[PDB]
């Protein structure tokens, strides 16, 4: 996230979620995925207030 | 701070919860699940609430 | 439709049968009721009978994973003290009946009533919400029985011929009923290849253009060489589906069911369903299938392959006990020959099982059971895990059917004592996941229709292309389909192929790789611009119902359990 | 065949059995007759070797 | 003894041919015993005529193709034995069919004999091309049930002829299910539902009357054992 | 056609008398389907229920109801047959 | 017996079922012979309660020792010697099952042996120095009951084993066709069954009494209990199975248990068997029986229920029980006798009145209409308050026995309590639907059809299957024990006759001598891990003789031709019969169903109770809560929450609309809620409701 | 098309056995009549037994009886073993009572006019010379499987003990076809039907009650069109 910014984090999170789920034959669809990445990046932190 | 509460950490979340004077809104499915009110989602939301059911003008007047 | 034993049913509908056993004027008042009641009056029943009428009830059974955990069913009055279950939904309930147990409530209000008739009834949830594959569809006996049916073997009785110098074709039947007449006289079987004429299934969207330039109407005939049960199996499906003419698996199955769910009603499909369980459980009784001893046959060379891995472990250990060699490459050794050993015997098996043995037919059909399972009944057991959780360099050589010895039991006891405290270990992580992705996504809900927004997420259909065919990606189904474009494809020579906002699916994907084009841009919930939630354009196709999300689902709660409803059989490398 | 009165049962058994059955409940009855300190404890403390039944 | 209600039985029509009948109630565990009698009863008891054997005049050797008709041989058999039609005399009699010139041959060019006759004279056979002949000679026997192609029983006295396979039954489907009904307070009594199609010569009541009629005579040869011992009385 | 006659199936049995789809289409979305027909059920649980000697303002039950219906069906029943309307708040 | 020889490791001093890892729940390789790695609960308590081995003895310091047999210079001689695990590490121990010469020599240079770390091996016979005393020496008393259990997996077994402690007494026991020989020690060392203590001759013997005299002139009586309560419910009876005159030995069985056959463990009975679906009704582990099995009581057990009512002194006033029962009709009383009790025998149904009880109820304000009532129709107002004992919800049965205590007769009653009654309520339940039967194999299922005796398939000879298995379940649970025991058990009930002429059979070259021929309905023994092999069951199969028309009704696969019950059409292809020993386990219907409209309520929290014996509703937990709110159905959830657990003025609206027909009223707050708020003010936390003014909401409506 | 009628021809193989053929029948129709004739002589074939029986000294079945080796619940499981033939619609009652030292069997029972026991050797119970034995039983008429009638239904007093009746006195029937019968074709089938019953009525009584039920049944069938 720091150096590629919030597009790259969210590509790799989804892809290493989904590496391990289709690694046993589960099929579940990637806009399940997306909503919880998506929760997760919704805060900054504060520096130059 | 009742959603956070009831999730865990309630101790640390009702100490900051009170030194911070935090209000709550009351708008989230478990908020409204705890205090028995309906929940803003499905049904549950102002747009299907607030149907209005009439028999129509040829029925009204047929029956 | 469920069972609901008579007692319990008077039970929770007490208060409605007081009411109308008043009414009736049985009683003369509440108290008396009451006492009616209590004393179960033989008036009681038709009351209760009475009252029961188009009054939906949830059946739900713990654990509850997913929302098909919890169903609406009609109720029905039963003798007996059990609660009667459809098996298609077994599946829906991870239920198995060797004493489970189900937990029934009663919606009181009229919304209520509503609520279970239109959205949680069990006839409307057939689609999981989490792929989009369906759940109440034909597994185990019934799969069995569709591909007993289904087959087709040559060289059986009452075959089509072709004809001679002396005889016409020898085969051809006039209609269904007039085969349905001849293997009744032991003259045909359900698996011999005939030629019928047909005048009530349509044609295969292949024969229906060369044949009827118009098109096909009922009463037209069509001369289809096929065997009588794909023509049962046909007349099953609605009278508007082509006629398939396939060897039914578990596969074809699911695809024919989510056509018939994409392109008809869900009462059409739940109809097909139900037809289709009725053939299955009809057909799965006489397809012959039965466990022997004789029936689990071993190979011939087990012993040679045996032998020969035995010699080499052999000369493994003499060279170890002669100095050069290491514990540790020793028994690395032993591990890759024995995994040879197991693989070979694996083979040998499969090669030697003939296909119309009834485990192979279980196994082939896709009802239950694997290739490892097969290999373990009849052959080599394979290598055994410590406790502490590595490979013993001396595996069981010995299948459950000649019968293990004292020490190699012992170490299978090891192995199934450590696998059965791991799986409660991975369940209760797993229920632990699921109650924190709960807690955590609940104010997702959809909110609007559309956002207006322009952004989206960058998907790749094709990668590359062996020689610029550009080979479909393999895992395409759960990363473009049910999403909706955020700009025009325009590829090389600007043309629109698929305008902004449309939602793709199977022919766009296939329009898109004609064309040429190899990645989209496709709108998703990470970039909305949504003041509160996300809206129903960007959501994209609700896996369960197949069209757009409504406005007001929850959709946080559906994507939670979805993710953490696989966490049991998940198992960790 | 230690069984005085037993029903018939032929055996599928190769293996001639060198030692019978303990009794299935010594675990509890030794146990206790040790803590009362019972005459037949005694007995068979003093011949299984010991230096002072307690 | 007395059974507890008397069974009912009604016809429910479907189409021209067709029927639903029901019978109910039925003390528990006999649905399935009248059900699968009267279906077999149905199916292989009722007597009927039908083609036996044809033989096309022009294709002797090779049964490939009729020239002049756009219907193959395969075509043309399968026509000819959807045509139904009653025979007076058990001994078998001989049919002709002759068409001159382009047109559409039906079932009603073919001339009945005496005591022979068709049902369905609308029945499309064949279609004459341009400047074409057909002549086809039909062998029409009685019997019941169905009897597959049987061989020819010469060692090559007449080899034009083709053995088809011979529907002698009226009857065509025959589809019967069981279900479960309440009298009082009793759901275990059976309800028979027994679906009927059969052909044009005769209705599916008449069917049904004569399958009776049958049954009846035979466990009424079974019956004379003891006509005086005790049974299960229905009443009137 | 058969595309045109797809809307071809069995008679429906019990509680699935109205078809679903039938009334989806006649409302807009399954929870404003919901909603109406429990208004409706409510108004005409109202109408029986009422005293009678006062005024009359609930109407009853548009179609004919059955020997026992209940009001919920009947409500459904109402809605796929066009002779109700609604106005989403 | 297992309950007596059970190992635990919990309690004080020990471990807990929460801090205890996947490091104690795993089989240690010592465990061989001192602790059975099989027999283990299948819950939370996985791994930490076990069974002591067969074999196992206890050390003085209490360190649990195996015996082995001492063999020197590669000859088993036969001296006993019991090793603990450490002593047992020093030494090298080898199998039981190895070959041996007529003097102990072994045939073989390579033996199996156990060394310090496991270590399974094969070494030279000069180097073995102990070797085990039986093959089934690693297996408690219940996992060696259970027959072909090597060709059964782990998993399977366990649950066999468990699932054999639950096995309900029936009517009639019938001994196993096909046992392991662990049945005559278990039931006689058990302790339910009687032993003679010396030899002598039967004098008297009866239902109730057993009179044995002895040689040396000394008369032993021994009483019989006749239908006595377990703890669990069952009952236990014991009948003589000696006759007047007839010599008893000391040691021999006098009479059985409730689970015992001529002294041997018999827990179930001999079905004949199919395995085929059949129209779906044994779909997912179901079991469809016959109605053979209802007419005939073969699974028929009789369960005992015991009702206690005391009348204790109380302060406001004295209990005495009689039937005055002032509100009441004049037919309920009509089985009570004079002092206010059932009487024996008499049958009571669900409601009836079994003890008639009367207590004070004190100075209480009755209702102004109550008042008008009771001076209306003359009925007294006394106060008294009516605690009638009746039959609870869902039992019934025949009164057997009646037990009085009264203080004043001198009996050691608790300090308060002056009268004591207790009823016993005994009931034949059979058979039926719901009911859940099992095998020894782990293969479990409840019923969910039983088809008259016309409709089962039967044999060509006419004999009427009794259960059918569906196929499906056995390929995927790896469980041929059971097939091999079907196969040997419809050897067993047969009769088999090897022609031994032109030579003994190749494969049959070890059978013992005694096993060449065999009568029909004869008994068969295959001990755990040394019995009948896959060839001797095969030979034996082929050499089945027929039945009394001459015909073998079973071919050498073990398959036959079975027609159909309600078409009598035969099925296609032969299907496998045999005789399956079934055990009918202790989950019935008549204890599992439960509903609730109304009931008691708790205190603290306005919500109802927990338990069927309380009448309490089912818990909607919170995964019900999520799947509600992912359905959408808010009203539904609503409700559930409010109106039917904690809304309080809402419950009694709400009944009151359903009564009289009216509309559901609109729910209002939870109790549990002002519960929460007023549990936070107590912790100095000012939580207040806000309007939408701004001023606070007061909770104390009323 | 034959015009030759079938016949049955009846065979004895023992005195309570019998084997009855059928011929000549169309194909594929031997084995329907067969299994409609095997389920009617298994369901609907009426017969007598005992319904309710009452001990001297005992008021409930969960008891014993002083000086007899078995208890009340083994004396009830062996008097359902009995075979009773009556001819009396109402019930009618009979009555066993022996004294002293003996075995109770089933030829003490003295029955009425018209009632019989075919048995008259089974084992009932064993009496010491302390032990009497009187009970007195009630035998009924009906078919099929009935049972236990609660003292509660039929208002009964508390010494009456219901018995669970079995009234069919059919033990086993089967059936197996040749398809050999040939007049011109060989594709006829043959079939042949075993009976036997418990000695209660001969087989031949208990056939043609099976085929008086279905004439009935199927002309019923057919008179209402
Ligand atoms: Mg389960
Ligand atoms: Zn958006």
């Amino acid at each position: 996230l720091r150096v590629q910014g919030p597009r790259e984090v969210q590509i790799h999170l989804v892809k290493e979620v989904q590496e391990v789920y289709r690694a046993q034959g589960v099929s579940i669809h990637d806009k399940h995925i997306e909503v919880i990445v998506r929760q997760m990046l919704r805060r900054v932190t504060i520096i130059d207030s | 701070w009742l959603s956070a509460a009831s999730f865990q950490e309630t101790t640390r979340v009702l100490t900051d919860a009170a030194i911070n004077c935090r209000s709550d809104k009351l708008n989230g499915l478990k908020e409204n699940v705890i205090i028995g009110k309906l929940i803003p989602a499905g049904t549950g939301i102002s747009r299907y609430r607030n149907i209005q059911v009439q028999p129509t003008e040829e029925a009204r007047a047929a029956a | 439709q469920c069972g609901l034993p008579k007692l319990m049913a008077l039970e929770l509908f007490k208060p409605f049968v007081m009411k109308r056993l008043v009414d009736l004027n049985h009683a003369q008042n509440i108290k008396s009721a009451k006492r009616m009641v209590e004393r179960q009056r033989p008036q009681v029943w038709d009351v209760l009978e009475e009252v029961i009428a188009e009054h939906p009830v949830l059946l739900n059974r713990a654990p509850t994973l997913h929302r098909l955990g919890i169903q609406a069913f009609e109720p029905q009055l039963v003798e007996g003290k059990a609660i009667q279950l459809h098996p298609l939904v077994c599946e829906a309930f991870n239920a198995d009946f060797d004493g489970d147990q189900m937990a029934v409530h009663l919606p009181l209000s009229a919304e209520a009533q509503a609520e279970a008739r239109i959205l949680m009834l069990s006839s409307n949830n057939i689609l999981s919400p989490a792929s989009g594959k369906p759940l109440a569809m034909p597994r185990l006996d019934m799969v069995t029985g569709l591909y007993y049916l289904t087959t087709l073997v040559e060289g059986a009785t009452g075959e089509y011929q072709a004809a001679t110098k002396d005889a016409p074709e020898q085969g051809v039947y006039s209609s269904p009923a007039e085969a349905i007449m001849a293997m009744d006289r032991g003259a045909l079987s359900v698996r011999a290849k005939i030629k019928v004429r047909l005048t009530e299934l349509r044609p295969p969207t292949d024969l229906e253009a060369q044949l009827f330039e118009n098109g096909w109407k009922p009463g037209d005939a069509w001369t289809a060489e096929t065997t009588l049960g794909r023509v049962m199996f046909n007349e099953l499906l609605p009278k508007s589906y082509p006629f398939v003419n396939e060897q039914m698996h578990k596969k074809v199955q699911a695809r024919i069911i989510n056509d018939l769910a994409e392109r008809f009603p869900m009462i059409v499909v739940a109809q097909t369903v139900d037809k289709l369980k009725d053939a299955g459980f009809y057909w799965a009784t006489r397809s012959g299938v039965t466990v022997s001893m004789a029936d689990v046959l071993v190979p011939p060379q087990k012993q040679e392959i045996l032998e020969r891995h035995e010699a080499e472990a052999d000369a493994i250990e003499r060279k170890y006990q002669r100095g050069a060699l290491n514990h540790t490459e020793r028994n690395e050794s032993l591990v890759k020959i024995w995994q040879d050993a197991t693989e070979e015997v694996g083979k040998a098996l499969e090669e030697f099982y003939p296909a119309d043995n009834p485990i192979i037919t279980i196994v082939k059909s896709g009802a239950t059971g694997n290739l490892t399972q097969t290999r373990t009944l009849a052959g080599m057991k394979g290598l055994v895990t410590n406790p502490k959780g590595e490979f013993i360099p001396r595996p069981i050589k010995s299948s459950f059917r000649e019968g293990l010895t004292v020490l190699e039991y012992f170490i299978n006891t090891h192995g199934a004592r450590k696998g059965l405290a791991d799986t409660a270990l991975r369940t209760a992580d797993s229920g632990y996941l699921t109650r924190r992705l709960v807690d955590v996504s609940q104010d997702v809900i959809v909110r609007e229709h559309d956002c207006e927004t322009e952004r989206g997420i960058n998907v790749t259909l094709a990668e590359r292309g062996p020689d610029g065919t550009l080979i479909r990606d393999a895992h395409v189904e759960t990363s473009a389909f049910a999403r909706t474009l955020a700009t025009d494809a325009v590829d090389a020579n600007g043309n629109v192929i698929i305008e902004r906002g449309h939602d793709l699916g199977d022919p766009a994907i296939d329009a898109l790789l004609a064309a040429g084009i190899t990645t989209v841009k496709v709108r998703s919930v990470l970039t909305c611009t949504s003041a509160t939630g996300v809206c129903a354009m960007c959501y994209g196709r609700s896996m369960a119902t197949g069209k757009l999300v409504d406005i007001g689902e929850a959709v946080g709660i559906v994507a939670a359990q979805s993710i953490g409803e696989p966490g049991t059989q998940l198992t960790m490398r | 065949n230690s069984v005085p009165g037993a029903p018939n049962r032929v055996s599928f058994a190769k293996l001639r059995e060198p030692l019978e059955v303990p009794g299935l409940l010594d675990v509890q009855t030794d146990s206790f007759e040790w803590l009362v300190g019972s005459d037949r404890w005694r007995q068979a403390a003093i011949d299984r070797g010991e230096e002072n039944p307690v | 003894m007395l059974i507890s209600q008397r069974p009912t039985l009604s016809e429910e029509t479907v189409a021209e041919n067709r029927s639903r009948f029901v019978i109910e109630p039925l003390e528990p565990g006999f649905g399935y015993t009248l059900g699968n009698s009267l279906r077999r009863t149905l199916l292989s008891s009722i007597p009927g005529a039908a083609v036996t054997s044809i033989r096309i005049d022009g294709v002797l050797h090779e049964f490939t193709t009729v020239p002049g008709v756009k219907e193959d041989v395969t075509d043309i058999i399968l026509n000819l034995k959807g045509l139904v039609v009653s025979s007076d005399d058990d001994e078998p009699v001989t049919m002709y069919l002759r068409k001159q010139g382009p047109g559409v041959v039906t079932a009603g060019d073919i001339v009945p004999p005496a005591g022979v006759t068709v049902h369905n004279p609308d029945m499309h056979i064949a279609t004459l091309n341009d400047k074409g002949k057909l002549e086809v000679e039909l062998v029409v026997e009685r019997g019941r049930g169905y009897v597959p192609a049987v061989q020819n029983k010469a060692s090559g006295a007449e080899i034009g002829r083709i053995p088809v396979d011979s529907i002698y039954s009226p009857v065509l489907k025959v589809t019967y299910k069981v279900e479960a009904t309440r009298v009082e307070q009793r759901t275990d009594f059976d309800k028979l539902i027994i679906d009927v199609e059969t052909k044009n010569s005769i209705s599916p009541r008449d069917a049904l009357a004569s399958a009776g009629g049958t049954l009846v005579e035979l466990f009424g040869l079974a019956r004379e054992l003891n006509a005086d011992s005790e049974h299960i009385e229905i009443g009137p | 056609i058969d595309s045109s006659a797809a809307s071809a199936y069995d008679t429906p049995l019990g509680i699935t008398n109205p078809p679903i789809d039938e009334l989806l289409s006649r409302a807009s979305s399954k929870y404003a389907l919901v909603i109406y027909a429990a208004k409706r059920a409510r108004q005409i649980n109202d109408y029986y229920n009422q005293l009678g000697d006062g005024i009359l303002e609930y109407v009853g039950p548009l179609v004919e109801p059955g020997l026992q219906e209940k009001p919920l069906s009947i409500a459904l029943r109402e809605i796929h047959g066009d002779l109700l309307e609604h106005t989403e708040g | 017996l297992t309950h007596k020889r059970r190992l635990s490791a919990l309690g004080p001093g020990g471990l807990s079922r929460e801090r205890a890892g996947l490091e104690v729940r795993d089989v240690h390789p010592s465990h061989y012979g001192r602790m059975c790695p099989i027999e283990t609960p299948e819950g939370p308590n996985i791994g930490l309660i076990g069974s002591l081995s067969v074999y196992a003895r206890v050390n003085p310091f209490g360190f649990i020792e195996t015996p082995y047999r001492k063999v020197e210079n590669g000859v088993v001689t036969d001296q006993i010697d019991y090793l603990t695990a450490d002593e047992e590490d020093r030494h090298v121990v080898a199998q039981a099952n190895s070959p041996t010469d007529e003097n102990g020599r072994f045939t073989e240079d390579r033996v199996m042996v156990r060394k310090k770390g496991g270590e399974v091996e094969f070494v030279s016979a000069d180097q073995v120095d102990y070797m085990d005393v039986s093959p089934r020496q690693m297996v408690s008393v219940a996992t060696a009951m259970i027959p072909f259990l090597e060709h059964d997996d782990a998993n399977r077994a366990l649950m066999g084993a468990n699932m054999q402690r639950q096995a309900v007494p029936l009517v009639r026991s019938e001994a196993p066709l096909v046992g392991t020989g662990m049945e005559l020690r278990a039931a006689i060392d058990a302790g339910d069954v009687v032993v003679a203590d010396k030899t002598g001759v039967i004098e008297e013997v009866s239902a109730d009494y057993i009179t044995v005299m002895a040689d040396d002139g000394t008369r032993q009586s021994y009483r019989l209990r006749k239908f006595a309560r377990s703890n669990h419910g069952t009952c236990a009876n014991q009948r003589p199975i000696v006759d007047a005159g007839q010599r008893v030995e000391a040691g021999q069985v006098i009479a059985d248990g409730p689970c015992t056959q001529n002294g041997e463990m018999a827990l179930g009975k001999n079905l004949l068997v199919a395995i085929m679906p059949w129209e779906g009704h044994n779909y997912e582990d179901a079991i469809i029986l016959s109605n053979r099995l209802v007419e005939e009581d073969v699974l028929t057990s009789i369960h005992i229920e015991e009702h206690e009512i005391d009348a204790r002194d109380t302060k406001l006033g004295a209990e005495e029980i009689t039937r005055d029962i002032p509100n009441v009709s004049d037919e309920v009383l009509a089985d009570l006798d004079e002092r206010g009790i059932v009487r024996i025998g008499a049958e009571v149904r669900d409601g009836d009145i079994l003890v008639g009880k009367v207590t004070p109820k004190g100075e209480t304000e009755l209702t102004p209409e109550e008042r008008l009532l009771r001076a209306i129709f003359g009925e007294k107002a006394r106060e008294v308050r009516d605690t009638s004992l009746k039959v609870p919800h869902g039992e019934s049965g025949k009164v057997i026995g009646i037990r009085v205590f009264s203080r004043e007769d001198d009996d050691e009653l608790p300090a308060g309590v002056n009268e004591l009654v207790r009823v016993y309520v005994a009931q034949k339940r059979k058979i039926s639907d719901g009911d859940k039967l099992a095998g020894r194999h782990g293969n479990k299922g409840v019923i969910g059809k039983i088809l008259p005796v016309e409709d089962m398939p039967f044999l060509p000879d006419g004999t009427p299957v009794d259960i059918i298995l569906n196929t499906h379940g056995v390929p995927r649970r790896m469980n041929i024990g059971q097939i091999l025991e079907t196969h040997l058990g419809w050897v067993a009930k047969a009769g088999w006759n090897i022609d031994v002429a032109a030579g003994v059979p190749d494969w049959a070259s070890k059978l013992p001598e005694e096993l060449y021929s065999a009568p029909a309905d004869s008994t068969v023994a295959t001990p755990v891990f040394d019995g009948a092999q896959e060839g001797e069951l095969a030979g034996l199969l082929g050499s089945t003789l027929p039945n009394r028309d001459g015909e073998v009704m079973v071919d050498a696969d073990g398959k036959s031709t079975l027609f159909d019950g309600r078409s009598g059409e035969p099925f296609p292809y032969p299907v496998t019969v045999g005789y399956m020993y079934i055990l009918k386990l202790h989950h019935l219907v008549d204890d599992k169903i439960h509903a609730r409209s109304t009931g008691p309520y708790s205190m603290i929290t306005q919500q109802p109770l927990g338990g069927k014996a309380q009448f309490g509703g089912q818990r909607f937990g919170e995964m019900e809560c999520w799947a509600m709110q992912a359905y959408g159905a808010a009203y539904t959830l609503q409700e559930l929450l409010t109106i039917k657990s904690d809304d309080t003025v809402g419950r009694v609206k709400v009944y009151e609309a359903i009564v009289k027909g009216e509309n559901i009223p609109e729910p209002g707050i939870p109790e549990s809620f002002k519960v929460l708020l007023k549990e936070l003010q107590s912790l100095c936390l000012n939580v207040e409701v806000l309007s939408s003014d701004g001023a606070a909401i007061e909770m104390r409506d009323g």
